[PDB]
């Protein structure tokens, strides 16, 4: 019931190093172990007490306590070290095992690649049952993380957004997308409505009328 | 080499049971303490409970939000750990991960010992999903076409559980530039997938596009015709 | 009177301690929370000696225990390095109080 806190996202190119720390709880009290899940599968052991590797495990992978607070390094990164990280320790004062809330660790080993954005109007059908959905199909965008913010005319709107994970497509880029819903009275009462859609900084904004 | 092959994993709604298997192979299971460790979709690792191995007392520690609910035990001569989940709650819908424990060289930690007790070999998981959701087939709306000489068009599987859906376009015949995204979990409980295909402009008043939206838990097909505005 | 008799003092020097891992850490000299530097020091009790009186600890049943006064050691965090590297707050062992350990025969 301890939190065991870890900052929750860490970038780092091929052939830097990551490090994550993690703190709180009983670190100090008893020994951190840390974990690599990648994704869809599960967690591995890569660090146990503290700083002991298991065997198979590449000698990049370290870790050290410093009392209050353990950090795993990670070496001369490579794609393949892509994946979340969590840290854990018996929690005395709880009398559980308890986990820290992860760090994803991306690995930069593709050129960035900007999102494109395709929006799409409620269809007349939809309208004439009263009601109005808004699709926004983000793809091809490298790393893989953006942000999405609708705009009524140009006013944000935050109600009624409902916005997907990002996902890996065969090419290796990500895609995600975005749906906004509206009432065909909110839908018809304004000049335009707008996807705008942020990654690494640089916006790419879609814009539909009735 | 080390196995553990969960099973059991499935939909039920708030208020039902289920029961997970974890089969292991490989080593000594009757000398192992053995975790179950969930993940909800999207967040991180947590402790469900720990069965000690029966020499050193073969007693049970559950996590507080499951206690009273869950039951672990196991069966030694199968090589089995079980988890029993009864009075489900939506909160319980995760991948539920068979875990052994390492490290532990004097049986159960005393109050001092700093090192020990990690989990050394974790299984694939299963899948529990708790929601109050029904069967419900899809709404398909189409989303018409409205430069590379390409127009986009696609149509909206709307409201629909649970997964999956296939789309399809002319039946199998149009793969070429389709997209089909994955879907978005709704605050409702219900998912919402699009299939967008890209396609050239100067086809759009000679080619018929359908979008074939198959739900095989609802046994519901729609096919629906995707035109231009105008 | 107690069956073993303690010493306090203020430890102004203490430059190396075991910590609850049971390894040897470095014990900085100060620390800084606020404005300017606070001196690390801690405050220990220990035993005067082993046998306050002839056969060990005072007010002990000669006939049938052996005893002695022991100087038993407490946990309290400090800050600490491992070879200047790794600084950070550990919990030590240091020096807390005196009791009398006892044996039959
Ligand atoms: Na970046």
């Amino acid at each position: 019931q301890s939190v065991l806190t870890q900052p929750p996202s860490v970038s780092v190119a091929p052939g830097q190093t990551a490090r994550i720390t993690c703190g709180g709880s009983s670190v100090g009290r008893k020994s951190v172990h840390w974990y690599q899940q990648s994704p869809g599968q599960a967690p591995v052991l890569v660090v146990y007490d503290d700083s002991d590797r298991p065997s198979g495990i590449p000698e990049r992978f370290s870790g050290s306590n410093s009392g209050d607070t353990a950090t795993l390094t990670i070496s001369r990164v490579e794609v393949g070290d892509e994946a979340d990280y969590y840290c854990q320790v018996w929690d005395i004062d709880s009398d559980h095992v308890v986990f820290g809330g992860g760090t994803k660790v991306t690995v930069l080993g593709q050129p960035k690649a900007a999102p494109s954005v395709t929006l799409f109007p409620p269809s007349s059908e939809e309208l004439q049952a009263n009601k109005a959905t808004l699709v926004c199909l983000i793809s091809d965008f490298y790393p893989g993380a953006v942000t999405v913010a609708w705009k009524a005319d140009s006013s944000p709107v935050k109600a009624g957004v409902e916005t997907t994970t990002p996902s890996k497509q065969s090419n290796n880029k990500y895609a995600a997308s975005s749906y906004l819903s509206l009432t065909p009275e909110q839908w018809k009462s304004h000049r335009s409505y707008s996807c705008q859609v942020t990654h690494e900084g640089s916006t790419v904004e879609k814009t539909v009328a009735p | 080499e080390v196995q553990l092959v969960e099973s059991g994993g499935g939909l039920v709604k708030p208020g039902g049971s289920l029961r997970l298997s974890c089969a292991a192979s490989g080593f000594t299971f009757s000398n192992a303490w053995m975790n179950w460790v969930r993940q909800a979709p999207g967040k991180g690792l947590e402790w469900v409970g720990r069965i000690k191995s029966k020499t050193d007392g073969g007693t049970t520690d559950y996590a507080a939000p499951v206690k009273g609910r869950f039951t672990i035990s196991r069966d030694d001569s199968k090589n089995t750990l079980y988890l029993q989940m009864n009075s489900l709650k939506t909160e319980d819908t995760a991948v539920y991960y068979c875990t052994t424990s390492g490290g532990l060289l004097y049986g159960s930690p005393s109050f001092g010992d700093y090192y020990g007790y990690w989990m050394d070999y974790w299984g694939q998981g299963t899948t529990v999903t708790v929601s109050s959701a029904s069967t419900k087939g899809p709404s398909v709306f189409p989303l018409a076409p409205s430069s590379g000489g390409t127009a986009a068009l696609g149509c909206l599987v709307k409201d629909y559980f649970p997964e999956p859906v296939t789309v399809s376009w002319n039946s199998g015949a149009l793969t070429s530039g389709v997209h089909t995204f994955p879907a978005v979990l709704q605050s409702s409980g219900l998912y919402s997938l699009s299939s967008v295909v890209t396609v050239p402009s100067s086809s759009l008043g000679t080619q018929t596009y359908i979008c074939n939206v198959n739900h095989k838990p609802s046994n519901t097909k729609v096919d629906k015709r995707v035109e231009p505005k105008s | 009177y107690s069956v073993c008799d303690s010493e306090s003092l203020w430890v102004t020097d203490k430059s190396s301690a075991i910590d609850i891992r049971g390894h040897q850490v470095t014990v900085l000299g100060e620390i800084k929370t606020g404005n300017s530097p606070v001196k690390q020091y801690f405050y220990e009790t220990r035993c005067k000696e082993a046998r306050p009186v002839k056969n060990g600890c005072r007010g002990i049943d000669d006939k049938h225990w052996n005893s002695q006064c022991k100087t038993s050691q407490t946990y309290v965090r400090a800050l600490t390095s491992e070879n200047n590297k790794l600084v950070g707050w550990r919990w030590i062992r240091i020096d807390t109080s005196c009791v009398c350990a006892l044996s039959r025969k």
